[PDB]
């Protein structure tokens, strides 16, 4: 299960 | 170490075709089983093992979700990226991202691993205490600083730590007969000659897993590697994958050339040779 | 903005053996930027319904993929594997060399 990606770069 | 789950992103921006495009594939060790494309017919992740099959509708709409808004973080970051780098509105570039945990015979996580690369260069990398980064270019601390501000770095470490191996756990569980057990090569050597005083020897080694193997050609004992014409481990197309090793020897002394096979999947390493039909 | 070359191998999956079916192998590998078009080719004309594996990335960034379709071995046909990416000038076409 991949985790949530919230921040931007 | 002893097994591993990664995650490959890929996010690619379209100018004048289109929106980013991002692509989400995951591995478990040399095996792929899920996918996420978002320029798809309806983006949803989709299997590609058997083992994830066996999953209820319900993961496969989690993952689909967390893709989705995925998908969008990273539109922003394509956007921030050209910014950093001046670059102009008008050209594609790539965000890739590989991430994923080791598998130690402790049970528990080995390593954590987490590098981000843009147009093929290195742009940011979670030093190995998963609470560290790596910027390769100014750009890169830029978006450090953010991450830091923004704690990314603690919430992966408790990811990797924690769920990340917990699901590996469970996928090696899921399909132990393929994950869990090795699967020997299939060789045997070619002999085509090239004139009438040389011929090739080509060792062939197929059908394998996991993708790691090694074999070399030697005379009396005493290595070709300097002669030895290898070809990269291409897959076969069904999970197992191919390989050869082919060396030019001097009609006659055939018979003083071995090949040597080296593969988890072979209790003892294979020690081979050519022989006349 | 860094690009690199496809590398490519047009194999099969099991061992030619003329008359009974087998599957066409054109891996293209170490690419950059991921923009690529691989065709199948059987006897100059290129072959229609071709499958390819997911667009992934080694630990160098280099992109790779498995473009496949079931095909038949034979004394007379000819099959190679045409790629072409930005950095070819013109699209490259590999021979399949049972043998290789």
């Amino acid at each position: 299960l991949p985790p949530l990606d919230i921040t931007p770069y | 170490g002893s097994h591993s789950m990664r995650y490959f992103y890929t996010a690619m921006s379209r100018p004048g075709r289109g929106e980013p495009r991002f692509i989400a594939v995951g591995y478990v060790d040399d095996t792929q089983f899920v996918r996420f494309d978002s320029d798809a017919a309806s983006p949803r992740t989709e299997p590609r093992a058997p083992w994830i099959e066996q999953e209820g509708p319900e993961y496969w709409d989690r993952n689909t979700q967390i893709f989705k808004t995925n998908t969008q973080t990273y539109r922003e970051s394509l956007r921030n990226l050209r910014g950093y780098y001046n670059q102009s509105e008008a050209g594609s570039h790539i965000i890739q991202r590989m991430y994923g945990c080791d598998l130690g015979p402790d049970g528990r996580l080995l390593r954590g691993h987490d590098q981000s690369a843009y147009d093929g260069k290195d742009y940011i990398a979670l030093n190995e205490d998963l609470s560290s980064w790596t910027a390769a270019d100014t750009a890169a601390q830029i978006t450090q600083r953010k991450w830091e501000a923004a704690r990314v770095a603690e919430q992966l470490r408790a990811y990797l730590e924690g769920l990340c191996v917990e699901w590996l756990r469970r996928y090696l569980e899921n399909g132990k007969e393929t994950l869990q057990r090795a699967d020997p090569p299939k060789t045997h050597v070619t002999h085509h000659p090239v004139s009438d005083h040389e011929a090739t020897l080509r060792c062939w080694a197929l059908g394998f897993y996991p993708a790691e193997i090694t074999l070399t050609w030697q005379r009396d004992g005493e290595d070709q590697t300097q002669d030895t014409e290898l070809v990269e481990t291409r897959p076969a197309g069904d999970r197992t994958f191919q390989k050869w090793a082919a060396v030019v020897v001097p009609s006659g002394e055939e018979q003083r050339y071995t090949c040597h096979v080296q593969h988890e999947g072979l209790p003892k390493p294979l020690t081979l040779r050519w022989e006349p039909s | 903005m860094i690009q690199r070359t496809p590398k490519i191998q047009v194999y099969s999956r099991h061992p030619a053996e003329n008359g009974k079916s087998n599957f066409l192998n054109c891996y293209v590998s170490g690419f950059h930027p991921s923009d690529i078009e691989v065709d199948l080719l059987k006897n100059g004309e290129r072959i229609e319904k071709v499958e390819h594996s997911d667009l992934s990335f080694s630990k160098d960034w280099s992109f790779y993929l498995l473009y496949y379709t079931e095909f038949t071995p034979t004394e007379k046909d000819e099959y190679a594997c045409r790629v072409n990416h930005v950095t070819l000038s013109q699209p490259k076409i590999v021979k399949w060399d049972r043998d290789m």
